[PDB]
């Protein structure tokens, strides 16, 4: 999981 | 403020071509020069600027059938289809012809401008 | 010997949004608590162990509609469906309880181990 | 396009  | 999941797309499309290997929840037969290809409307649609047409018409929309035009070669659209759900291309000298002529036709732009490059390098 | 297009999922995902978000081709209604999601049988299924498990199942492959548990909260839905079709996950202090309950109902692996991994920071 |  990223911050997009 | 959302979080994204990198592997996300790239797990959907994996699990939609298992669907597609085990025909499962396949909505149309796609008929080239007699060859067929079972698929997912949404899919093709997904993929191709060809389906997304044919698959908004009112009356096309409800087809469990396309065929296409006879001079579409069934290993070029195989190879497409084979794309469409895995990103993976088999682009060959002995099919990059078929292919990039397919993907015209089929209105797949990332697919011809690939075959576009690649012919231009061997010229 | 294939080449391979790394945007290619990306924009199949974003397609199906958009289907989704302009009702092209959806094929299922999930009921959560008199609120209801149109969407397409195939993503759900690629998304979620309990609606592959339901759209494999040869009286359930042919249903409409599916209605989830009562204790299934709509908005929890909502985010994990948004989340199906764009990869984004819109996860707050308010509804991760909810997300994360909902996510386990879906068998949403991914969604639940950043859910616990969230939650556990907070602790 | 890439080498994958
Ligand atoms: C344009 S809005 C839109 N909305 C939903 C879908 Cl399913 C869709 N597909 C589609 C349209 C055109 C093209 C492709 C896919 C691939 C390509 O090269 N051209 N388009
Ligand atoms: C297991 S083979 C397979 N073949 C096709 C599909 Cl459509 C599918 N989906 C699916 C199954 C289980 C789980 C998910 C999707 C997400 C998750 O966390 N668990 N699985
Ligand atoms: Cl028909
Ligand atoms: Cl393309
Ligand atoms: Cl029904
Ligand atoms: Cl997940």
């Amino acid at each position: 999981w990223v911050i997009p | 403020s959302c979080i994204q999941f990198t592997r996300h797309a790239s797990d959907v499309l994996l699990n939609l071509n298992r669907l597609r290997s085990r025909d499962i929840l396949t909505d149309v037969v796609i008929v080239v020069s007699r060859e067929q290809f079972r698929a997912h409307k949404t899919v093709l649609m997904a993929c191709s600027g060809l389906f997304y047409s044919i698959f908004t018409d009112q009356l096309k929309c409800n087809l469990s059938v396309i065929n296409l035009d006879p001079e579409i070669n069934p290993e070029g659209f195989c190879i497409l289809l084979d794309f469409m759900y895995t990103s993976r291309l088999n682009l060959r000298e002995g099919n990059i012809m078929a292919v990039m002529a397919t993907a015209m036709y089929l209105q797949m732009e990332h697919v011809v401008d690939t075959c576009r490059k690649f012919i231009k390098a061997s010229e």
